[PDB]
């Protein structure tokens, strides 16, 4: 469910109101053991439209990063400072809080510092039913110089079904806005695939 | 089986577009559209149905046409995005000869700052309230008899009596409530909007105001009335307690509607202003003032006209992990009352709110040959949507990928359910895809010794698709699992148009 | 009969039997996929789900007859020839994307034998 071409359809509860929200995955791009490269791991575009009020879509490209226990821990204290990582991080504390509020994250931790010597013993994520990840939107997918979007999104990915829920963080804003996505059912169920790799 | 009518809202997303509803018809095995006539499309521009309440007695039939003193009539209120509620009378007997779908009566929420979001719209023995997720409330008081009740999401070919429906503690303010506030009788400006008040200057019709209003500093999502006390609520917000609430009634409000009430059956009257200047006084507040106290209360009633100022009181509060509590509802145990309640990550809860603040039942990560395929859809929920209750002690939650039934009693094994019974909890695995709305018509019921019971449904979604599906359902006696199969759907080929939440208007 | 011989031979390779083609799963992949465009289709979907306009029906709620009982034939061409072993292999296959993608296309040919 995470191929270039894969279109996820929800809603978003933003205050109180509910908004519409449309991702159209780009590229797919997930490493495996070793990894110390900061080449984004997915890339899409997010859009987000009005379903209460008259409000106009506004779309962006985003870039996510997956959580693999070796490098990019579930804490946003393993993770490298780097210019392009420093967007990913607020605090442990909430990082903490944000991922508890998820189920498969206490199951998973069931079978600061324990949680990650725990999680140093993990197996490959690859092989894992869920995938925890964090989506940051980059810039404006129309035309790029023709900003709401400063905070990042936890996102919990299930394969099996192949669902996305998640919540927003920014500091100035009101706290955990769910997301709660589902795959776009097609017209055929034939379906046929086109390919393309960067040279 | 039956067919079966019912209406669902479209709400649109461009501007300047119209945002209605539309009339379904279930007939045979086929979905239908009903070719009918509604209001102008002028009122629904940039304004969607947000709310619907249907309004009918509960043992008399309705009537079948428009000289009785007991009222008969049916009864459709509408709540808008701007603050609008629609009243409109006789709406069966539009629909099947094919009149025009026309409000008989405006009510507006005065006291406010067209984006207005309806937390709720609900009636109870003659009050309607209506909430918004701001936290604010408006009671509107009703001429109707008490047999008048509201029609739910919901049939059952049995009607049992684990709601508080059909029928020493309350103070004296009730009592005159109660005495002065009585169904009159149906004649000549004898309405439902009798003891209303309107706005002195939609065409013509004039425009009421609310009798009261609450603010209260928390904001609420969902929000229900309690059908044992009528100046009872109770609300639920977001990673916030379940909340029980009461009116404060003072007695300069009640002195005040019910001589009020008493001078308006001593003599249409649209303006009372105008009927002041006839009688020589320039305003209703003088004439009731030299017709008669707080004198805060007093002027707060006539600076805003008569909508009274009210504060409300907490009677009852629950008591990190955060609670995303979706629905909840109120049961009679066969104050004898339970609150069983549905949170997003799939957990159940019911309290006993005389007796403990803790609840007294949770199930909490329920995700967490035949015993394969029952552990298999056990692990494929993932967030609760709704829940209805077909007796004192039956959940039927629908989730996103599928139906459970969960007997609340005989559950008494918390995280290993495989040690209770058969019967307990039963699941049928069908992927939605993301819900908003449902209508549960149980069309075969067959409750046997032990309090096992088996059924034939049928089911009503409405989804973020765009589609309004019609499906048909089992669940045995005896088996772990069930049966589902999918009886009708349409899609909606716009791509500005929703398919919002529906109501259930009959059933056969 | 020369692509079924190959994807049986595609699909038979293991962790041990990693020398013909090398264990890779995107051809296995490629080949659960030409399996399941093999026996899906709008009338097969309408009688194992079932019992401009602005509102028009779904594809697989409006013939079908024929069209059901020639994917229920090429069902048992494809059982008689041996690939359903092959796919209850790749339900105790290693990497999840085979895994469940095997588990959907056996759990479709069951009910279509049936």
């Amino acid at each position: 469910y995470l191929r270039p071409r894969m279109q996820f359809t929800g809603y978003q509860i933003s205050g109180y109101k509910r908004y519409q929200v449309t991702v159209n995955l780009k590229t797919v791009d997930l490493p495996k053991k070793d990894c110390t490269s900061l080449s984004p791991h997915l890339s899409g575009f997010l859009s987000i439209r009005g379903l209460t009020n008259q409000h106009p879509e506004i779309s962006t490209y985003f870039e996510a990063y997956a959580v693999n226990h070796k490098e990019l821990g579930f804490l946003s204290s393993s993770w490298k400072d780097e210019p392009v990582l420093n967007e990913f991080k607020a605090t442990d504390q909430t990082d903490l809080e944000h991922w508890i509020n998820f189920p498969s994250f206490r199951q998973l931790f069931l079978m600061i510092s324990r949680i990650f010597s725990q999680e140093k013993q993990f197996d490959n994520y690859l092989n894992e039913r869920f995938i925890f990840m964090k989506w940051k939107e980059k810039f404006l997918v129309p035309d790029a110089l023709l900003a709401s979007y400063d905070g990042f999104y936890y996102i919990v990915h299930d394969q099996v079904t192949g669902n996305i829920q998640g919540f927003y963080y920014h500091q100035d804003a009101e706290k955990f806005q769910q997301l709660e996505l589902v795959p776009s059912l097609k017209n055929k169920v034939e379906s046929s695939d086109c390919s393309f790799e960067f040279a | 089986t039956g067919r079966i009518q019912f209406a669902v809202s479209t709400p649109c997303n461009t501007k300047g577009k119209p945002s209605g509803y539309r009339l379904f018809e279930f007939k045979n095995d086929r979905l239908a559209l009903v070719p009918s006539e509604r209001g102008c499309t002028k009122v629904d521009v940039n304004a969607n149905i947000q709310a619907f309440c249907y309004l009918r007695p509960n043992g008399r039939d309705t009537s079948i046409s428009p000289t009785h003193i007991l009222d008969s009539c049916d009864y459709m209120v509408l709540a808008k995005s701007n603050g609008f509620i629609e009243i409109i009378s006789n709406y069966q007997y539009k629909i099947k000869n094919g009149l025009r779908l026309a409000p008989s009566y405006i009510l507006r929420c005065t006291p406010e700052d067209s984006d207005y979001m309806i937390a709720g719209l609900e009636y109870s023995q003659g009050l309607l309230y209506c909430c918004m997720c701001s936290g604010r409330i408006y009671v509107f008081v009703m001429n109707l008899p008490t047999d008048y009740i509201q029609y739910k999401n919901m049939y059952n070919p049995m009607f049992p009596d684990c709601f508080f429906k059909v029928h020493t503690h309350s103070s004296e303010e009730e009592k005159l409530f109660e005495g002065s506030t009585r169904y009159t009788g149906r004649s000549c400006s004898k309405h439902i909007c009798y003891f209303l008040l309107p706005i002195e200057p939609y065409q013509g019709l004039p425009i009421y105001r609310p009798s009261m209003y609450l603010h209260i500093e928390r904001g609420i999502s969902t929000f229900h009335i309690n059908p044992l006390d009528r100046f009872c609520f109770m609300t639920v917000s977001p990673r916030s307690p379940l909340f029980i609430r009461k009116i404060i009634l003072p007695l300069t409000y009640v002195t005040f509607l019910s001589t009020f009430i008493s001078l308006k059956n001593s003599i249409e009257i649209l303006s009372w202003d105008n009927v002041a200047q006839q009688n020589g006084f320039g305003s209703l507040f003088s004439w009731i003032s030299n017709k008669f106290i707080n004198s805060t209360i007093w002027d707060d009633i006539v600076k805003y006209s008569g909508t009274g100022m009210l504060d409300s009181g907490i009677v009852w509060k629950q008591r990190r992990r955060n609670t995303f509590m979706v629905d909840f509802e109120i049961v009679e145990k066969i104050k004898k009352m339970d609150i069983v309640c549905i949170d997003h990550f799939v957990t159940l809860s019911a309290f006993r709110p005389r007796y403990y603040d803790e609840p007294i039942i949770k199930i909490d990560s329920l995700s967490n040959d035949e015993t394969a395929q029952f552990k298999q859809a056990l692990g494929n929920l993932c967030s609760f949507k709704k829940l209805f209750m077909l007796d004192d002690s039956l959940c039927f939650i629908l989730d996103t990928h599928g139906v459970l039934l969960i007997n609340r009693f005989e559950i008494k094994n918390t995280k290993n359910l495989l040690r209770n019974s058969k019967d307990t909890i039963r699941i049928i695995p069908h992927d939605f895809g993301l819900i908003n709305d449902t209508i549960v018509i149980i069309n075969d019921i067959d409750v046997g010794t032990d309090n096992v019971c088996a059924l034939t449904f049928h089911l009503v979604v409405t989804s973020m698709a765009g589609e309004i599906t019609v499906l048909k359902g089992e669940f045995f006696k005896n088996c772990r699992l069930g049966r589902i199969k999918l009886c009708d759907s349409l899609k909606l080929n716009r791509k500005d148009r929703f398919v919002d939440k529906l109501a259930l208007i009959d059933y056969d | 009969d020369e692509i079924l011989n190959i994807m049986s031979e595609i699909l038979v390779e293991t962790t041990t039997d990693s020398s013909s083609y090398g264990n890779d799963s995107n051809l296995k992949l490629a080949c659960l996929w030409v399996l399941n465009n093999l026996l899906w289709n709008s009338s097969v979907s309408h009688y194992t789900q079932y019992a401009g306009d602005e509102f028009v029906r779904t594809p697989a709620a409006k013939s079908n007859v024929q069209v059901t009982r020639a994917t229920v034939e090429r069902c048992r061409k494809l059982v008689e020839v041996g690939l359903y072993d092959l796919v209850r292999k790749n339900i105790t296959d290693e990497s999840l994307s085979v895994r469940e993608k095997a588990r959907t296309l056996l759990y479709h040919m069951d009910l279509l034998l049936k």
